[PDB]
RNA sequence: GCACCUCGAUGUCGGCUCGUCGCAUCCUGGGGCUGUAGUCGGUCCCAAGGGUUGGGCUGUUCGCCCAUUAAAGCGGCACGCGAGCUGGGUUCAGAACGUCGUGAGACAGUUCGGUCCCUAUCCGUCGCGGGCGUUGGAAAUUUGAGAGGAGCUGUCCUUAGUACGAGAGGACCGGGAUGGACUUACCGCUGGUGUACCAGUUGUUCUGCCAAGGGCAUUGCUGGGUAGCUAUGUAGGGAAGGGAUAAACGCUGAAAGCAUCUAAGUGUGAAGCCCACCUCAAGAUGAGAUUUCCCAUUUCUUUAAGAAAGUAAGACCCCUGAGAGAUGAUCAGGUAGAUAGGUUGGAAGUGGAAGGCUAGUGAUAGUUGGAGCGGACCAAUACUAAUCGGUCGAGGACUUAAC
RNA sequence: UAGCGAAAUUCCUUGUCGGGUAAGUUCCGACCCGCACGAAAGGCGUAACGAUUUGGGCACUGUCUCAACGAGAGACUCGG
RNA sequence: CGUUAAGGAACUCGGCAAAAUGACCCCGUAACUUCGGGAGAAGGGGUGCUGACUUCGGUCAGCCGCAGUGAAUAGGCCCAA
RNA sequence: GUAUGAGUAGCGAAAGACAGGUGAGAAUCCUGUCCACCGUAUGACUAAGGUUUCCUGGGGAAGGCUCGUCCGCCCAGGGU
RNA sequence: UAGUGAACCAGUACCGUGAGGGAAAGGUGAAAAGCACCCCGGAAGGGGAGUGAAAUAGAUCCUGAAACCGUGUGCCUACAA
């Protein structure tokens, strides 16, 4: 159909309360202690259970 | 399939021959008229099994005064007195279906004697 | 399973994907598709295990056929084609292997999509 | 399965080769039907000669459906054509013979003077 | 009064001792822990805790080992009541056999159902379709939502929302056999559960 | 009938989907009277709980007709329902017949053909989440204030050829068996689908060739088919009872030495009311009840139900998933491990693999061999992946009475 | 006048009889009482022809009784 | 877009839409008529591979499958106004 | 000039995947490999019509229905 | 937004095959003295240090209202038509 008022500036509001950006799991590293995601591998490390994997 | 295949170990039948789809089979059936007990005999071409453990079926197909009666048993039954293999035939398929128009000496199977 | 395109395009994927890591052992794709690699390249090196004909002749199906890998010669240039060297290396490697030769490995969001990227290795 | 609209047979000496259905007796708008039930009906072809013509109501009982019974064993039949016999409501024969097979199932609903006419009782 | 619950297996068929088939659920058992005796001086209720499973001990709390301290067991998965039992006869620890359905034979099964997702208003409720030629264009729609007067829509209009995932009695239904061996119940006819689910198994109200 | 209402536009009839309400009642239920012997009936009183059919004929309303049934109700809801459908009908531009008009044209006269636009903002209705309260923090189990669902009915046997009647015919109240329509769940049977399962087969092209195979041709077409989802398949449901009533019938008894169901007193009495059966239910801000678990630093704002930070019991994030799923939720697990993938075995299912041998001039046939293959199904197995972690989360007010 | 005639014309009208159907106000054959057919604004037959209008049979079938399952795009979640 | 048990126009204003026929070769073919037509009227039969013999077309013998223009393309018919 | 609708509808019929480059940055640019589509045309030559889009080397503010180190876009030379 | 349509490279750009129709667009400072040099970034863009009486006069450059979009905070708000 077609909207049949403006609506206020109270309902932009009340309805953007569900629109948010949010950050999941960040664990630190064990051979930099930097701030990185769980169950990840760590890219500037390079390393993940403590092993050389990216490279190669 | 643990418990099942160990609760029904019990109530199978020994006694059954084997057969393959495409082999002529004589039934004895068990038959209530009241008090009395016929035992029937049926003739066909078994068409199908339904490969399941407790309840395996298979098919027969009489062609009887013009019309086909085809008539379905279950394996374990009681009710059933024996089951006589009397032909062998070359089949290539499993289920037999396209049998449907067929009439008469155009539905014919071969002999094979195993 | 896991639907991803239409019917016979899955089949072109995982072709190209599993006469892939034959040849290099390592791949950087997406997360579904590795799982899909997962199952097709280990049904596809027990094969590897066999050495009959019929590993040969099984081997028909996912293996694209004028595929080279070298790194090879006597005095020559004599060439594997990517089915010789699952009936010659792969088999052998892990001929006393159980189930499991892979491993899969969760890096980042791809830059265009934020579609999660991962590595694909054996040993 | 047989409805308002579906064609029967005649397996009597009474005339008749096919019939149309047009009610399914019994209950408040019954859909189905079974073999051992009683239907009215029409007569839509006919040999020459005979005690029943066209354009007549005639009630019917059905025999052999291509899709027959459940027993309390576990046995089914299926036929291959479907049938009838033509009922003066004394549930009694019009014509003598009866062709072809007959179910067992008619007995259960004292059918005894067709089921003593059949050839055969499956 | 008989009430014992259990898990579901599958089905089968079983002859009779007179040579004819039956359809048969394949439901569980174990020994069954009595858990509490609910009073009228303490809750005013006549009622018993019951329940079914061995749970590992990784995958518990401390109030739950609280509670099945009073009897001695391992800490359980279910717990449900049972209500109107003449209660004598039970203690705090007791087992309620599989036994206790010999030939009883007249008994109500409840489950919960399966669950199917978002669906349309025909498969729940079996309104009709409309006309799928002649130039329509209604084919699977849910109607027309009222009249024009009352300016609102009655209430229970019914509409598309999920499919299945409630508790549903079947009454009286046949006990079969009962393994004491191996726990099990045999029961003619059909369950409302999908399998490995819980259902309670009581002996019937209606006589 | 009138012309208040809508002309900067309030779209007709029938049919389809979906209902809901009233009772001046069509069936089933309880009754009074009869010019009611019996089975049938006629009339009137109570009663809205449920049910009330398929087809032929025009566009139909309306109606006529066939075949059924316990019955084939009358009405309101914009003559219910077009931002839900249809557009046949009547009301566009073409053309024709009859009639009228000198004529252009016209006719509630007829005949063929002819366009139905909309991405849902607010209330509404169906399902589902986040936040907070419930006066310390938690994990489970639960009375039911209220509300929703279901509510129909035929045929046969037996009392009994009995009571009734010359015969003709033929019961009430009871007991039992078995269907119709409707509806709640399920895949063991019968069937359907089953596009990463098995086989046959045409055309062309590719892997160098023979043999063996892949691509494309609606999944190439054809013959079967597991799990899953399904009905026309299966199993069950409306039972038996209770309390207060409606119409109707009394018992006792007077006002009125009698009579009389009523004023006092005291009963019987229906598919209807409230229970009885199934489900939702403490956001029932009157925020219910029980079981079990957990016990304290700093500065002062000065001790006020103060702030702030670490914690307990516990929960969450993140990860492998399905008996769950639009997303979130629910539920099974996270090395105290069988949660998924793989491996070793099975099973359903297909129906005899490759290679070699034998017989054939060949097309092919026989044997090695119930062979080979095997998507979701069933056991076993840490081989791979659930690494390492992080965040939140109590220290329990006052008044009175009782000991 | 011949020739037609409840018709692309007929209000009364679903005129009356026959046929077709279990049941046919639509269709075909006939009657004449043509409200208001009629001879070049032509009358009455007609082989062949017609993306023409109308009535009826066979074969076929999800149009239907009464629906069920599968494939792709949109729809749903995240990035632009 | 693909498939379907049993029934096969009951749906509907109206078989609208779908389904069914479809290639080559052989037999056979009505009323009616303006004799040219109707007429591909209707209704039926055959088709793959191997060997032998082919005057030429083909003929005979054998083998296999549910199915031999095995895929794609390729007319539904009759009776009356 | 700026809102609401709303970060909603839409992104204009098709088959891609990996390795290695260059680069501040890559699904979208370059190179290789295999796979796939048309093939009386999605192949070749020309008549109008358009008027420098053609070639060589550089660039990324705007155009490209996203991205873009690329272009029928921008800068500078040069070809008929 | 007045005054010619036009204070500015105007009967121009743009639209219609054509006759024809026809816009928008003024302002740094007295003087260009129009930010050397350092710092982050590929740049764009900013922060210092300078020029200037004034840079919130930095080339979209005098003053800079309203709708509209944001940040911070004194008081209120989860039994309410
Ligand atoms: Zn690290």
């Amino acid at each position: 159909a077609v909207p049949a008022r403006r609506t206020s500036k109270a309902k932009k509001a009340k309805r953007r309360t569900h629109y948010k950006l949010t950050i999941k799991g960040l664990n630190a590293c064990s051979n930099c202690g930097e701030m990185k995601k769980s169950h990840h591998v760590c890219p500037a490390c390079g390393h993940y259970d403590g092993k050389d994997v990216m490279s190669k | 399939n643990p418990l099942i295949q160990e609760l029904t170990q019990e109530q199978l039948r020994t006694d059954i021959p084997a057969f393959r789809p495409g082999d002529t089979v004589r039934v004895h059936a068990k038959v209530v008229e009241g008090t009395r007990e016929r035992i029937q005999l049926f003739e066909g071409v078994v068409i199908k099994r339904r490969g399941a453990g407790i309840s395996e079926t298979y098919t027969v197909r009489k062609v009887s005064n013009g019309v086909g009666v085809e008539r379905t048993f279950p394996l374990h039954t009681p009710r059933v007195a024996q089951i006589e293999v009397v032909r062998y035939g070359k089949v290539r398929r499993a289920k037999l279906y396209y049998l449907r128009a067929l009439h008469g000496k155009a539905a014919r199977i071969k002999e094979i004697r195993r | 399973r896991k639907l991803g395109r239409t019917s016979s395009q899955r089949k072109a994927m995982l072709r190209d994907i599993t006469t892939d890591l034959i040849i290099n052992e390592r791949i950087v794709t997406t997360e579904a598709r590795a799982k899909e690699v997962r199952s097709t390249v280990e049904k596809m090196i027990t094969l590897g295990k066999r050495g009959d004909l019929h590993a040969r002749r099984q081997a028909a199906t996912f293996v694209r056929n004028e595929v080279a890998s070298v790194r090879e010669e006597d005095e020559s240039i004599v060439v594997e084609s990517a089915l010789q060297k699952l009936f010659n290396d792969l088999g052998p490697r892990f001929a006393e292997r159980q189930g499991g030769y892979t491993r899969i490995l969760k890096t980042e969001p791809r830059r265009g999509d934020a579609a999660p990227m991962v590595v694909i290795e054996f040993v | 399965m047989i409805q308002q609209e579906s064609r029967l047979r005649v397996a009597d000496n009474s005339g008749a080769r096919e019939i149309l259905t047009i009610k399914v007796l019994g209950g408040s708008g019954r859909k189905t039907a079974n073999i051992g039930d009683v239907i009215v009906a029409t007569v839509k072809q006919a040999t020459p000669g005979g005690v029943v013509k066209k354009g007549e109501v005639v009630k019917a009982v059905i025999v052999r459906t291509k899709s027959g019974a459940r027993r309390a064993d576990g046995s089914y039949i299926k036929f291959d054509e479907n049938a009838a016999v033509i009922i003066r409501d004394d549930k009694s024969p019009r014509g003598t013979r009866i062709f072809g097979p007959v179910a067992r199932e008619l007995r259960e609903n004292n059918f005894m003077k067709i089921v003593s006419l059949a050839p055969e009782v499956l | 009064t008989k009430g014992i619950l259990g898990k579901k297996v599958g089905m089968t068929q079983i002859f009779t001792e007179s040579g004819e088939l039956i359809p048969v659920t394949v439901v569980e058992a174990t020994p069954n822990v009595v858990l509490q005796v609910k009073t009228v001086e303490t809750d005013g209720y006549e009622a018993i805790q019951v329940g079914y499973q061995d749970k590992r001990e990784v995958l518990s709390n401390k109030p739950a080992k609280g509670h099945v301290a009073k009897a001695n067991t391992a800490p359980k998965r279910f717990i449900k009541e049972f209500k109107n039992v003449e209660l004598g006869e039970y203690e705090v620890g007791k087992e309620i056999k599989v036994d206790v359905f010999q030939a009883g034979d007249v008994v109500d099964v409840t489950g919960t159902t399966k669950g199917k997702g978002f669906q349309g208003a025909i498969k729940r409720h079996g309104q009709s379709r409309g006309p799928m030629s002649h130039g329509s264009r209604y084919h699977r729609r849910p109607g027309s939502m009222g009249p024009v007067a009352p300016n609102r829509v009655f209430k229970n209009k019914r509409l598309a929302g999920r499919m299945g995932g409630d508790r549903v009695t079947i009454q009286n239904l046949e006990v079969v056999k009962v393994d004491v061996e191996r726990n099990v119940i045999l029961i003619k006819g059909n369950i409302p559960g999908a399998k490995k689910s819980l259902i309670t198994i009581k002996s019937a109200v209606k006589a």
